[PDB]
């Protein structure tokens, strides 16, 4: 109940990421990174991040729409699997909400998780600065100086992008 | 480093494992490779954020935008081999034996 | 709070609307009204194989130009600096190379859609 | 004091709508010399309450080879979005001050094309997928003309409040300073709500269906609803950030009823339109906004970028 | 003379919305230079107090300095009132 | 004729009317007749947090002039 | 008390289906033309609330234009058990209703009755565009006198 | 100069339908508020009217009675609750009532 | 960098963002501009291999700055070892942390 | 009528700004008076909660310099309400 | 495990092309209604067009044999549900050639009136329902409501609104009813403005052009051999049209212009499709 | 188009053969190589300057 979204929402996450990780049909994959990519966007906004949050929102979502929207195209199978279906993707998802729910007990009773680096369970609320932001978005000032700071940047991102159209066209072009 | 550090970095682990774990499908393969770009992105801006290294929060946007750069090449390589092969599953491919 | 609460009442009102949708009409059915519809005559077996739309280089080229759109979407607090002659030359530089991966685009076929 | 607030939107908006299929006919009616629904209570002022209750009593039955779950959920996804999209707008004080309310409305009027291709996905058929694949290519071409459209007049806003178009445009419109854009930003609202010069989404002539395929009569009237409620919408969101009005902070009834005399006066466009052009078939509409809509879309951002830098006239960004 | 105006003319028949195009796109770009105003969007910039104008310790010498918000001395922008 | 179609307008001009006022008359009943406060940025959460400590009721809008102190 | 109860509840029901007609075309022959001059301004089916809709999954009647060929007999069974289903089939013309003209042919079923259940049949060869609309005038009074609320509770 | 002539052209018909009460029982039970000079009356209630000045097609109508032959007509009429003899009159098919 | 063509070329490319202590847009700093500013000063021209053994503390605030790692461990101490204190019934918060 | 009304909106903003200045000394005087007193009134709670501790110090630096790193909001508000901590944290987010 | 390939290239694998195949009907309403109209497509561009019909075989062809040649006559109504004394006239004219008897003057003078009616009838619902599976539903209704205009003609003459069974072998049933030619002068005053009405909205509209222009285009040869008539020849060059060539009835002696077409694509029919409907007027 | 009928007669009060040529007939079966190349959704247009009303073709 309202004590930290953060680990509530960030579990949705991972459930949803155990999802599309378990190699079902693609279609529900994409079901499956969407739900985990919303959220997502929901533990960034509840960090401050307001403009990365609904900015990761935008641009995956017409991501994997095009995702999706290829595997109907020419990577559908003539009869599609489903979070059921074969006892493979039965075992590799149930294995997945198994495994992480058993890391958050694993997490939410002593608070010394020591797994690869160290993990202790005290409250993502902890690690909030205080101090105020004048009357400017911190974030929205730091990924505006793009265009002042960053030119280098833009132009190997640039570069690389119209490069990335080339690629494309010159891959599928064939024969 | 509080649980929601834990959460997306074992998140990330299981992108890993889903990736390196091709059961029938590239169309899903390639989803696990999105896939760790959310922990990546995601990690990436509660660290800039938290630390308020302003200047620095360009950098997941620079992830995003090599990010779906890649996802375009993924399946833009699928598009040929389920063209000229019919379907998606890895395993058709193996001509390359010898 | 306020946002999830919004976002709470909506889904609990278009799921409300489902539950009276599928169960205050009751239901006289049988195989035959179960059957998909495909303008009378049966159907030959579709719906499900490959079925390969030609748009799929500008259907693929819309996610590289929707990262434009996204390296170029902090434009208005950009405007907030103190050098805008670089900011100016950045900002039309992506505009260029957006509009020049679009060129290139539609000189070698491109946009066309495939027969 | 906010769930009623709530629902003084929700069940506001599911009226607006619901007499909206009514000023629909009675519309197209008229301009086809017909006279539309005056049967049902006077002037046809009960017609869709009697259009609603049937279609919430008449036997609702899943396709033999639907998918159940994607079928069952698509509805929720579309009438969830239209609903939750309406949050940000300032009427007078929007009911939610997002920072970045441009940004959100945005990224979920993205998401409510998810909404009619898992419904013709699960609904496994030939006319389905059809349309299913039409509509997805249709909306996210047209979407990049909605998002370059938005950033290049909101220039002049300094900001992607919306509560700022108030005061951006106080004294002049703004479609009297981007009326280029204005013109692009119409058609792709009739492109993106899927209204009849690109209607090809339902595209009843060659598709019969693709909105709601095998959809019944509760599935149907979400997707029905869910689709009206952005016709709506995409003029209010037109009207407020191309056509200001007066707002005194003391007195905001007077821009409420101006905020809805355009709306209205836009909606009417959107039947109007509906009722006086062919359809445009998929290459074409495609071709329209990839080869003509969007050469002059990234002209004209050039233009607004620059703008305000050579008359000095950088909008305030707080 | 003759090359060009055919040229411009017959695009302007075929295709008027990609000569349309090119024509902002081009005035986008040449124009910001040349104004005069582009100076002023600087100033006008750098004049926003966003963060607060720290006081410096006064050891003397410091003609220019203002003592006081008041004082003469100092950047005066009373041209943003006349512009 | 023409004029029947108003009734289709009207009542849906009223119906969203309603939001609109809904809206603001809320807000103006939620906050004590003035507008809601709103916080665009932190230094405007800042003043709000402070409305709230100074009034004692811990209530932001409830201001408190010049006869608070003396 | 409950009958009362289940009487208005009724009413409201069958003034929901009576008042939303939504014609799914099967324009067959010559039949076909005349009800889509009741479709033209001059009467107006618009206005009684019925309208045209395709996609018989979104449909309540059938209005059967023009004589069923036997070879197509299957597509009118598939289209009729595919509607949601409070459902009524209208016959327009002597073909449809028993064969009419062609009652003696080899290819022609003697009436679209042998194929589907009908509902209030309409005489014409072809019956005028005013005389359909009597038609479904005729079907909005047979919804108006059905019982289907008071038979259940009366079951 | 001429909407406040159509308001009272409205306002008129108010009156001529024998007051508020029966402007509603017309308009909830024949669709219409067009007033007309009563050409005849029929032995069942049938009230005919015709207005010359409508165009080809509603310049004649009939309001159906309420009651014939024990069976309510209120908001049940029916197309051939027509005598014949007003038929032929009704259907354009002469011009003698 | 491999090969330093920024230093010889003698501009900047990503010598901006490299570290939380630069010229931040509107100077707005970082959360541990402090102590990185001293870590970063105290080992310059050092050398890494005399960085990792003399500026150590320096780092060490620095790094517990970044995570807080003992501060939030010091806290997570005193929340406990509270709650079952006062779950036993030895003592009670005092009205300051009520309202 | 673009040009001039944005340009009299950015002499507004410089108004608004220059209004922001002048009461930052108060809000930073009184801020810091209150983050002193938060830290001090969990000073002596934290002496009282642990005396019969092994070994628990009261107030040691983490941090091994000697000047004032900024306090993490966790270390203030710790053992405050729950409605403190909600509208401290997630209250300028939250509010909408 | 087999050498792999000398030139770096195996055999290409089985053929993987699927093209997925409907039937278009008979319920779609842009069908036509009794059309199995099934296509062979390359995806989406069409490959084979196979126009299942039979879907409406009426044994007309049989039941005539068995009728006497007045009991046939309505038959020929019940052919094309638009072209009803068109229909009748071609009839009449063969067995009036089989008697070797012809109409007296003022029945063969109403036969061509009325032809030309139907001309109009015709015209106007091809165009409109064009216009309805193209996606334009508004000129529909216009024009429909002129139909009903016409329709009123042939109840007046005829009795019944659709299968008038007026022109017989022999010239027509009876006469005109009095005053009938009036209200016929009034409908064409007037008519010349509803097709303006009708032709404005979509000649030039630029969403019409693109739907039809340069849009199942045939050539001159092409449309001779694969027996194509009436428009199709006009409207792709060929300058042919029984009315002028081979004139019956009294069509030897009105005057009117038959509207050649010149790219033969959707867009110049539908031109000339309209034309006719103008030049029917003079002949009115 | 060139609606026509093959009449043949034998002398008595009935037809013996009523061959009734259909414009549309010849039309139709010309929808193939007019559709050739063209989109699906012009497959309505080709039809729709078609004038093919079915009963005529059906007979
Ligand atoms: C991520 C979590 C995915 C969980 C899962 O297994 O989803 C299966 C679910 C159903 O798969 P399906 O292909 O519709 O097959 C359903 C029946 O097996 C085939 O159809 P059916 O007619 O058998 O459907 C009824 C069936 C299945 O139950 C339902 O259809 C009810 C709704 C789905 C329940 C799961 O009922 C039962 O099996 C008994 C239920 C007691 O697939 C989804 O994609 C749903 C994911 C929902 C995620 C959360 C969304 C918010
Ligand atoms: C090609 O092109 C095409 C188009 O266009 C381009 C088209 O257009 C169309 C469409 C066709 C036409 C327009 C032609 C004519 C057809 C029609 C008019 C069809 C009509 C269709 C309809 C659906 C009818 C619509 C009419 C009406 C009147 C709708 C009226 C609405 C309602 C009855 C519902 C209104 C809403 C209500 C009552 C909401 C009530 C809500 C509440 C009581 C509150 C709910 C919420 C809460 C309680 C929240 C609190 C709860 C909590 C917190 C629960 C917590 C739970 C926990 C477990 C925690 C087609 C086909 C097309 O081919
Ligand atoms: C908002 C709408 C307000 C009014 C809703 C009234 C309820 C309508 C529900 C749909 C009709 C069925 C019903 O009322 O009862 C089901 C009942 C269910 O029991 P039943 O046995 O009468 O069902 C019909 C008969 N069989 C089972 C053979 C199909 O049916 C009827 O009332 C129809 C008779
Ligand atoms: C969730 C469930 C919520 C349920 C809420 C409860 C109410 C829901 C439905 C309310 C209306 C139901 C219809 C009741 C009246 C009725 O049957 O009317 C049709 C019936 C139909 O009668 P009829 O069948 O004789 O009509 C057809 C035949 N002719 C045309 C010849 C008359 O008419 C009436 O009852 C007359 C009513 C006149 C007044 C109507 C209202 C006018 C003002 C409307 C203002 C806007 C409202 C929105
Ligand atoms: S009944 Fe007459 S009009 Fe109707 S389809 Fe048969 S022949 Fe044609």
């Amino acid at each position: 109940m309202t004590m930290y979204i953060a680990f509530i929402l960030s579990t949705i996450f991972v459930i949803g990421f155990v999802g599309f990780s378990s190699k079902p049909s693609p279609i529900y994959g994409g079901l499956g990174l969407i739900v985990s990519g919303g959220v997502g966007c929901g533990i960034v906004l509840n960090f401050g991040g307001s403009f990365l949050g609904l900015m990761v929102f935008l641009i995956y979502l017409g991501g994997m729409l095009v995702v999706f929207g290829y595997t109907t195209a020419m990577a559908t199978e003539m009869y599609p699997e489903v979070w059921v279906s074969n006892k493979t993707v039965f075992g590799a998802f149930v294995s997945g909400l198994m495994m992480e729910f058993c890391m958050v007990y694993y997490a939410l009773k002593e608070e010394e998780v020591e797994i690869i680096f160290k993990f202790n369970g005290l409250g993502d609320w902890v690690i909030y600065d205080t101090g105020d932001s004048g009357f400017f978005s911190e974030e929205a000032m730091g990924i505006a100086a793009l265009y002042s700071y960053g030119t280098w940047l833009v132009i190997v991102t640039g570069w690389s992008l119209l490069i990335g159209v080339v690629v494309i066209m010159e891959i599928t072009r064939g024969n | 480093m509080p649980l929601v550090y834990m959460n997306i970095i074992m998140a990330f682990a299981i992108a890993l494992a889903g990736l390196l774990m091709y059961r029938s499908h590239l169309m899903s393969s390639l989803l696990c490779l999105e896939g760790m770009m959310l922990s990546l992105f995601i990690m990436s801006t509660l660290i800039i954020l938290n630390t308020h290294f302003t200047l620095a929060n360009m950098m997941p946007i620079i992830l995003l935008v090599f990010a779906a750069c890649e996802a375009a090449l993924g399946l833009s390589l699928l598009v040929m081999v389920s063209n000229t092969y019919g379907t998606d599953y890895v395993q058709n491919l193996n001509l390359l034996q010898c | 709070m306020n946002i999830m609460l919004t976002l709470l009442t909506n889904v609990t009102l278009a799921s409300l609307l489902v539950l009276i949708a599928f169960w205050l009409p009751q239901l006289n059915a049988y195989s035959e009204k179960t059957s998909p519809y495909e303008c009378g005559f049966d159907p030959m077996g579709s719906a499900r194989l490959p079925f390969s739309m030609k748009f799929f280089l500008v259907a693929i080229t819309f996610l590289l130009f929707d990262l434009e759109i996204a390296l170029l979407l902090p434009l208005p607090w950009a405007s907030q600096t103190n050098n805008l002659k670089t900011m100016l030359t950045m900002a039309l530089f992506l505009l260029i190379l957006l509009a020049a991966s679009l060129a290139y685009e539609w000189t070698q076929k491109g946009l066309e859609w495939a027969e | 004091m906010f769930m009623i607030n709530i629902l003084s939107l929700i069940i506001p908006i599911l009226l607006a709508v619901a007499f909206l299929t009514l000023v629909e006919r009675k519309v197209l009616g008229y301009m086809q010399l017909r006279k539309g629904p005056n049967v049902v209570g006077p002037y046809g002022l009960l017609q869709p309450i009697a259009d609603a209750l049937k279609l919430v009593t008449k036997e609702p039955l899943r396709p033999g080879t639907s998918s159940i779950s994607m079928f069952i959920i698509a509805p929720i996804l579309g009438l969830s979005l239209a609903l939750t999209m309406w949050v940000p707008l300032p009427m007078p004080y929007p009911l939610i001050n997002m920072n970045l309310g441009v940004l959100f409305m945005l990224a979920m009027s993205s998401l409510a094309v998810y909404s009619i291709l898992w419904s013709g996905w699960a609904s496994n058929s030939k006319y389905a997928l059809i349309g299913a694949l039409r509509a997805v290519a249709q909306t996210i071409s047209y979407e990049v003309t909605l998002a370059i459209i938005l950033l290049s007049v909101l220039l002049m806003n300094g900001s992607y409040t919306l509560s700022t178009l108030i005061t951006t445009q106080e004294h002049i419109w703004m479609i009297f300073t981007s009326w280029p854009l204005a013109m692009m930003w119409f058609i792709s609202t009739l492109a993106e709500t899927n209204r009849a010069p690109f209607d090809l989404t339902e595209g009843e002539s060659e598709l019969v269906s693709g909105f709601n395929v095998e959809y019944a009569a509760g599935p149907f009237a979400m997707f029905f609803m869910a689709e009206y409620a952005n016709i709506i919408m995409m003029n209010a969101f037109t009207a407020i950030l191309f056509l200001g009005a007066s707002h005194d902070p003391h007195t905001p009834e007077l821009y409420t009823i101006n905020f809805v005399l355009k709306t209205l006066a836009l909606t009417i466009t959107f039947l109007w339109i509906r009722a006086s052009y062919p359809r445009f078939r998929y290459d074409q509409l495609m071709h329209l906004l990839w080869k003509s809509f969007l050469p002059l879309t990234l002209a004209l951002c050039m233009w607004h970028i620059s703008l305000p830098i050579m008359t000095a006239s950088i909008p305030p960004q707080s | 003379a003759g090359r060009i105006a055919s040229f411009l003319k017959n695009a302007w028949a075929k295709e008027p919305v990609l000569v349309a195009s090119f024509a902002i796109g081009g005035l986008a770009i040449i124009l910001p230079s040349l104004s005069p105003y582009t100076n002023y969007a600087i100033r006008i910039n750098r004049a926003t107090p966003y963060n607060y104008p720290v006081p410096l310790r006064d050891d003397g010498n410091m003609p220019d300095v203002p003592s006081h918000p008041q004082d003469p001395q100092g950047p005066s922008l009373e041209w943003l009132k006349n512009l | 004729m023409w004029f029947e179609i108003l009734p289709g307008i009207a009542v849906m001009a009223a119906c969203l009317f309603i939001p609109g006022m809904a809206t603001a008359h809320i807000h103006k009943f939620t906050n004590g007749g003035k507008e809601k406060r709103v916080a665009h940025f932190s230094y405007q959460w800042n003043l709000m947090e402070r409305d709230r400590c100074i009034s004692g009721v811990n209530r932001y809008h409830v201001t408190k002039g010049l006869e608070n102190i003396d | 008390r409950g009958e009362y109860v289940v009487a208005k509840l009724d009413d409201l029901v069958n003034w929901a289906r009576r008042s939303s007609l939504w014609p799914m075309t099967f324009g067959l022959a010559c039949c076909a033309v005349e009800m889509m001059h009741m479709a033209a301004p001059r009467y107006d089916m618009d206005r009684f609330g019925v309208v045209f809709r395709a996609s018989p999954r979104q449909s309540d009647v059938m209005i059967v234009a023009g004589t069923l060929t036997n070879k197509m007999a299957p597509a009118l069974r598939k289209v009729y058990d595919q509607m949601p289903e409070p459902r009524y089939v209208v016959s327009m013309g002597s073909c449809a209703n028993g064969g009419g003209y062609y009652h003696y042919s080899y290819s022609v079923v003697r009436g679209c009755d042998r194929i589907v259940p009908v509902d209030i049949y309409v005489p014409g060869c072809p019956p005028t565009a005013e005389a359909l609309l009597y038609g479904i005038l005729q079907l909005q009074r047979k919804i108006k006198r059905e019982k289907r609320l008071r038979i259940w509770y009366r079951r | 100069m001429e909407l406040v002539q159509v308001l009272r052209r409205g306002l008129q018909q108010v009156s001529g339908h024998g007051g508020l009460r029966g402007y509603l029982r017309v308009l909830f039970r024949a669709n219409d508020v067009r007033v007309g000079t009563l050409v005849g009356e029929d032995k069942y209630g049938n009230k005919y009217y015709e207005d010359n000045k409508q165009f080809f097609g509603r310049h004649r109508w009939v309001i159906y009675t309420t009651e014939m032959n024990g069976r309510d007509t209120f908001w049940d009429v029916d197309g051939s609750m027509v005598p014949p003899e007003w038929h032929r009159w009704l259907h354009c098919m002469t011009d003698d009532p | 960098p491999f090969f330093d063509v920024q230093k010889r070329l003698g501009l900047d490319l990503d010598r901006w963002m490299t570290i939380q202590s630069a010229e931040q847009p509107h100077k707005i700093p970082g959360r541990c501009h402090a102590f990185e500013k001293e870590w970063i000063e105290c080992a310059h021209g050092i050398g890494g291999i005399r960085a990792e053994k003399e500026c150590k503390i320096e780092f060490d605030d620095f790094v517990e700055c970044l995570l807080r790692q003992k501060t939030m461990k010091r806290l997570s101490a005193i929340k406990r070892q509270r709650d079952k204190l006062i779950k036993e019934g030895k003592y009670t918060p005092p009205p300051h942390h009520l309202g | 009528s673009m040009m001039k009304w944005n340009r009299e909106r950015r002499r507004l903003q410089i108004e608004d700004f220059e209004a922001r200045i002048a009461l930052m000394p108060l809000f930073q005087a009184e801020k810091d008076r209150r983050v002193l007193q938060m830290l001090r009134e969990n000073l002596e709670e934290e002496a009282i909660i642990m005396k019969d501790v092994p070994d628990w110090k009261v107030g040691e630096s983490v941090f091994h310099t000697t000047r004032w790193v900024t306090p993490m909001m966790g270390e203030l508000y710790g053992l405050r309400t729950n409605e403190e901590i909600l509208s401290a944290t997630y209250g300028f987010i939250w509010y909408t | 495990w087999k050498p792999p390939p000398w030139n770096d290239v195996d055999p290409p694998k089985d053929t993987l092309v699927s093209n997925l195949t409907l039937n278009f009907g008979p319920q779609h309403p842009a069908a036509h209604g009794v059309l199995r109209l099934v296509m062979e497509l390359s995806g989406e561009m069409v490959r084979k067009c196979d126009p299942h019909i039979g879907l409406l075989h009426r044994g007309t062809e049989k039941l005539i044999e068995y009728k006497t040649y007045l009991q046939a006559l309505p038959y020929f109504d019940r052919l094309d549900y638009v072209s009803m004394m068109c229909n009748e006239q071609a009839y009449s004219l063969a067995v009036e050639k089989l008697l070797n008897i012809q109409p007296p003057p003022r029945a063969q003078w109403i036969r061509v009136l009325f032809g030309e009616i139907t001309r109009l009838l015709n015209h106007i619902m091809a165009v409109t329902t064009h216009a309805l599976d193209i996606g334009a539903m508004t000129p529909f209704f216009w024009m429909f409501e002129e139909r009903e205009k016409m329709f009123e003609f042939y109840e007046r003459v005829s009795g019944a609104r659709m299968h008038a069974a007026y022109i017989r072998p022999g010239g027509v049933h009876q006469d005109l009813p009095l005053g009938l030619l009036d209200d016929i002068y009034e409908f064409s005053k007037n008519f010349s403005f509803r097709i303006d009405e009708l032709e404005e909205m979509l000649t030039n509209n630029r969403i019409w052009r693109n739907r039809t222009v340069d849009i199942g285009v045939v050539t001159a040869e092409d449309a001779l051999n694969y027996g194509f008539s009436g428009v199709m020849l006009r409207g792709s060059g060929i300058q042919w049209d029984l009315r002028k060539t081979q004139p019956y009835d009294v069509y030897d002696q009105v005057e009117f212009d038959v509207p050649i077409g010149s790219r033969g694509d959707c867009y110049d029919r539908y031109l000339c499709r309209v034309e006719e409907m103008r030049q029917s007027l003079r002949i009115i | 188009g060139e609606f026509g009928v093959y009449l043949v007669s034998d002398g008595s009060s009935r037809p013996y053969r009523c061959k009734i040529k259909a414009p549309g007939f010849a039309h139709l079966a010309g929808l193939d190589k007019m559709s050739k190349g063209h989109m699906l959704a012009d497959v309505v247009a080709i039809i729709g300057t078609q004038d093919i009303v079915f009963g005529e073709v059906d007979r």
